[PDB]
């Protein structure tokens, strides 16, 4: 099982995280049906509706957030051909808790040196440098926490 | 030689019609391909994914908002406003007053972020340069400039 964001155990509610990558999130968003459902049922209220002010959006219990560095991803990896008839494709992730773990061995670090000679000030360099790791949720060769979905982006 | 070095700040009729030439480019706008609030979208969508970032009027990190300024020219602003969807967002969705309700007394309109000003000698300088012709079988076309932050200079 996939552990949920958040649990109402009473009046059953579990709530999950979708990140699209703006060309799913275009189509999610401007769809024929499915729209007067944050105008018909959101508060009367300009500074809070994100119809009138675009955001993230809840519905049916999953918050749909935007990434926009999905399209400079799955763009270079072949996802604008490889679908039915050579069409573009996208993916979404729904992910849970504790989908991909973070291991930190050293925070970034600054420091700054005088090459050349540092009396005859000719050279300068700065720099930066961290040491960390950064890998999905792996049990048993399966997902721990996340969902893949593929749809059509025509991208039009 | 402007059209294919700006593939992604250039948005014609639709992405499944853009071309390198210019002359090209312009004869793949449809009469029927019309501005309305799911196209301009479109624009913004180009706006947030650009290679070099434009940089937004508005940012707000949480929640995460960025807002832009349209200036349509009054034929591609009387389509914004009048289209039979996306015209219910302004008369339930803003508070019941008639002195400041954009529908009853008209004006620039915010959705999904971005707000619409309407600037009427557009029409008076795209009909100069030939816009009442090329497009896709000789119909009128008109420009939409959807701006974020310093983008004329101004040198006093």
């Amino acid at each position: 099982a996939i552990t949920p964001m958040q649990v109402d155990d009473d009046e059953g509610r579990e709530y999950f995280v979708a990140f699209h990558g703006s060309r799913t999130f275009r189509d999610l968003k401007g769809d024929t049906a499915m729209l007067n459902a944050n105008r018909e049922a959101r508060p009367r209220d300009v500074s809070s509706n994100p119809l009138l002010q675009d955001g993230d959006l809840i519905y049916e219990g999953v918050i749909h957030r935007e990434v926009p560095e999905i399209d400079a991803w799955a763009a270079a990896n072949g996802f604008n051909t490889a679908g039915a008839g050579s069409a573009p494709i996208r993916p979404v992730f729904l992910c849970g808790t504790q989908s991909v773990f973070l291991a930190y061995a050293q925070r970034p670090q600054a420091g700054t040196e005088k090459s050349d000679i540092p009396a005859l000030n000719r050279r300068m360099t700065v720099g930066m440098d961290e040491i960390i790791g950064v890998k999905k949720a792996a049990f048993n060769g399966k997902q721990h926490g996340v969902v893949m979905g593929f749809f059509g982006a025509a991208g039009d | 030689a402007f059209s294919a070095a700006n593939p992604d700040r250039l948005f014609f009729g639709s992405i499944s019609g853009y071309s390198a030439t210019w002359a090209t480019g312009l004869g793949n706008v449809d009469a029927a391909e019309t501005c309305t609030a799911a196209r301009v979208g479109v624009m913004k969508r180009l706006a947030m994914s650009a290679s070099p970032a434009i940089t937004p009027m508005q940012v707000d990190d949480d929640e995460g908002r960025e807002y832009f300024v349209a200036f349509h020219g009054s034929r591609t602003f009387r389509d914004l406003k009048g289209d039979t969807a996306m015209l219910n967002a302004n008369r339930e969705a803003r508070p019941r007053d008639v002195s400041s309700n954009p529908l009853l007394q008209d004006g620039d309109l915010i959705y999904e972020g971005v707000i619409h000003r309407e600037v009427p000698e557009i029409d008076a300088w795209a009909a100069a340069n030939g816009f009442n012709t090329a497009g896709a079988g000789s119909a009128p076309i008109r420009p939409v400039f959807l701006c974020g932050t310093q983008s004329v200079f101004l040198a006093y």
